[PDB]
């Protein structure tokens, strides 16, 4: 029986408890800090920890250089010798070409830029390199600057000189040949020109121009061909030794993990630590511990297991998050009954865009993992674009049929050739049916809100969320009169002032010293409502730009116009893709007026727990 | 459980340990006699000559 | 979880090393104690 000591902190111990009892493991016993303090590591520990560091790191650098870094999660399990001894060779030899391979693109680079400049110097001062009788200046020259230069060596030089030059491919390369001691006469003229002498880096310039120029030529022939078969060689390695890389890495990296978790127990810092012993079969264990909604449900599990406050679970929030978002898509011809094909993408695979060819084998943008992670959502993505496709037909309810407009159930053109949810009124009822999902949204908050003190004991909290609802009969009764124009406004101002009341009432039990900041906890009413109807209006307004895009908006709206109205079409399409993405932000900018900003959950000013952003992304 | 079993594990390395520090108990008894006995080879032996010497003597005197 | 496990283990490991340092010093002694009664009796022996 394999003993553990388990840590964590006080406030999850018996979740820790329960994970782990569950898990299979047996003699729970808690443990003292005297008791943690006995495990510190030791020289020859510490020396591996070092080294398996060591091994970590060199299988980055090399594994780098091959290709690319990934990690799988299988390990290779051998001895520190055996990773010392597999690393040396494999990281020696791609050290070696990485560093030849760069040493010969270099070695081209000049031997490319400057063949024919010293190859025309070379002749120029041919035997003229070693001869203590003659001293030679190379210079470069553009065709502008050569008369200027010939007129300022010749007041400096006098008749007793031979200016000669050759043409490289631009302007020349020039060669001045001078009596040794009128050397300074010589270069004074190019300095105060402003005209720089010709020479290549380090010892090639120091070697006579003959040979440097001769050399030069052949570098620039051979690179090519060198270059060739250190690649060759760099891709044979690629193909065989990328996996063992990643093997070896992993096991380190484990290692590395289990070696720091001891030293971090041995200080004895934690808070809540555990004794236990697991059998064989249990060691595994004890570690570990519709489609639509069971498959996002699904990874909410992990979360409902996991409670930090008297608040519940934020499981709800997923069925909160659906209607809007599906509802996001609720365009025409043009839009939602074309975004088909956007779904199918994503969820399936087409070689249509680029870093998308095989989804099966999870390929994207995203890595490769991380888009394994994203099926889930890929699949949800999937349902809101169908869900999108139907709340297109709904769209055609009130813009096709004989039986419910007087637009035809065919046009003669294309389907959707007239547009009916251009009057204010039928337009308007579809976003007060939006607004109304936002009053209850404030409501399941705020009972939220409440719960948290119920079941954490924090008054303060309690308060705040049982205070707030006072003000929501009071945000319902001028509703009603709003919304029905004519159904209060006196049954309203009366019944008002004793809401106001309620309002108030224990949230001076809780005291707040931010008496103000009630106008901006309206406000985060006001902003749902705000989002839900600009998610309907810009919904409706999508399509209706879609009049004068897909429909008819040439000649006088004869038959023609179908084969003519596609010189709009194709500029207008793209225009809307690009902002209704910008209509998809609305739901989780939804979330974060109630997630973000207290009514029952975590998050406000940092605080445990990760945003609701994160967790929805694979979800 | 281990409790007193890993207490047991102990009770039996630093009797490895006491194997080793009674295997130093018994090289002292040993090089203790092993000397002891060549003192007494030595007493023997110079009393030896110191006899055959003082029994020439009274002969050749005899 | 009971705090007689990892004390009363402390405890009986400090226990054992306390033996082993007791029968360590009583038999160096003991050792000694022996190599000098021979040695009385090795000069008992030598006078006789």
């Amino acid at each position: 029986m394999e003993k553990l000591v388990l840590a964590g902190p006080k406030g999850r111990a018996k979740e820790l408890l329960q994970s782990l009892q569950q898990a299979g493991v047996v003699h729970l016993e808690t443990l003292r800090p005297e008791a943690l303090s006995a495990y510190q590591l030791s020289p020859e520990e510490r020396a591996e920890l070092r080294r398996w560091e060591a091994v970590s790191a060199g299988a980055e650098h090399t594994l780098s250089l091959l290709g690319l870094e990934a990690e799988p999660a299988r390990p290779f399990p051998e001895g520190l010798e055996a990773a010392e001894k597999a690393l040396s060779p494999i990281q020696a030899h791609a050290e070696g070409l990485t560093r030849q391979k760069q040493e010969l693109e270099e070695e081209l680079a000049l031997a490319q830029a400057y063949l024919e400049p010293l190859e025309r110097l070379a002749a120029l001062a041919h035997g003229l390199d070693k001869s203590p009788f003659l001293r030679v200046i190379p210079f470069l020259l553009t065709e502008k600057e050569l008369p200027l230069v010939e007129e300022a060596l010749r007041k400096a030089l006098e008749d007793r000189y031979l200016l000669a030059h050759e043409a490289y491919a631009g302007g020349v390369p020039a060669l001045v040949v001078v009596h040794r001691k009128e050397v300074d006469q010589a270069k004074a003229a190019l300095s105060r020109a402003g005209v720089a002498e010709l020479r290549l880096p380090g010892a090639l310039g120091e070697l006579p121009l003959s040979e440097a120029a001769r050399r030069l030529k052949e570098r620039a022939e051979a690179a090519p061909r060198e270059l060739s078969e250190v690649r060759q060689h760099l891709a044979k390695l690629a193909r065989e030794s990328a996996s063992t890389l990643q093997s070896l890495w992993t096991r380190a990296q484990d290692e590395v993990a289990r070696l720091k978790a001891l030293e971090e127990l041995a200080s004895g810092r934690f808070g809540f630590a555990l004794l236990g012993y697991v059998p064989v079969k249990a060691k595994p264990k004890v570690e570990e511990a519709n489609p639509p909604w069971v498959k996002p449900f699904e990874l909410l599990v992990s979360f409902l297991n996991t409670p930090k406050y008297g608040t519940f679970d934020p499981t709800p929030v997923v069925p909160i998050f659906f209607p809007f978002w599906f509802g996001m898509i609720v365009g025409d011809i043009g839009y939602a009954l074309l975004f088909y094909l956007v779904g199918r993408w994503l969820s399936g695979y087409v070689k249509r865009n680029e870093p998308l060819v095989i989804d099966l084998f999870a390929l994207k943008l995203k890595p490769p993992v991380l888009a394994k992670l994203v099926y889930i959502l890929n699949w949800m993505v999937f349902w809101t674009v169908v869900w999108g496709l139907i709340y297109g037909e709904f769209f055609g309810t009130f813009l096709e049929h004989l039986g419910v407009f007087g637009t035809p159930e065919h046009p003669g053109l294309i389907p959707i050739l007239i547009h009916r949810i251009d009057t204010a009124k039928t337009a308007n009822l579809l976003i007060l049916l939006s607004v109304a999902f936002g009053v209850v949204m404030v409501f399941a908050g705020l009972i939220l809100r409440a719960y948290l003190g119920l079941k954490h004991r924090h008054m303060a909290h309690f308060w705040e969320g049982v205070g707030y609802l006072g003000g929501l009969l009071g945000i319902l009764a001028l509703a009603a009169s709003y919304l029905g124009n004519l159904q209060a406004g006196w049954l309203s101002a009366l019944m008002y002032l004793g809401f106001g009341v309620f309002l108030l009432s224990v949230v001076m039990s809780s005291i707040w010293l931010m008496i103000p900041e009630i106008f901006t906890q309206a406000g985060h009413i006001l902003s749902h409502i705000r989002i839900y109807a600009v998610g309907a209006a810009g919904g409706i307004l999508a399509g209706l730009l879609t009049d004068v895009g897909f429909a008819m908006a040439e000649r006088l709206g004869l038959i023609g116009v179908l084969l003519g109205i596609v010189v709009a079409g194709v500029l207008h399409l793209l225009i809307l893709l690009l902002t209704t993405l910008g209509h998809m932000l609305q739901p989780i900018r939804l979330i974060w007026v109630e997630f973000f900003t207290k009514f029952g959950f975590y998050e406000e000013n940092g605080r445990p727990y990760r945003p609701f952003k994160s967790v929805r992304e694979t979800q | 459980k281990l409790e007193a079993i890993l207490s047991q594990e102990v009770e039996a390395e630093i009797q490895a340990l006491l194997q080793e520090a009674e295997a130093k108990a018994e090289a002292v008894k040993r090089e203790a006699e092993e000397k002891a006995k060549a003192l007494l080879q030595a007493r023997e032996r110079a009393l030896e000559a110191q006899y055959r010497a003082a029994l020439r003597r009274a002969e050749s005197a005899g | 979880g009971l705090i007689k496990s990892l004390a009363e283990k402390e405890k009986q490991l400090l226990e054992r090393l306390e033996a082993a340092k007791k029968e360590a010093e009583e038999r160096v002694k003991r050792a000694e104690a022996e190599a000098k009664a021979l040695l009385e009796e090795a000069e008992a022996k030598a006078k006789a």
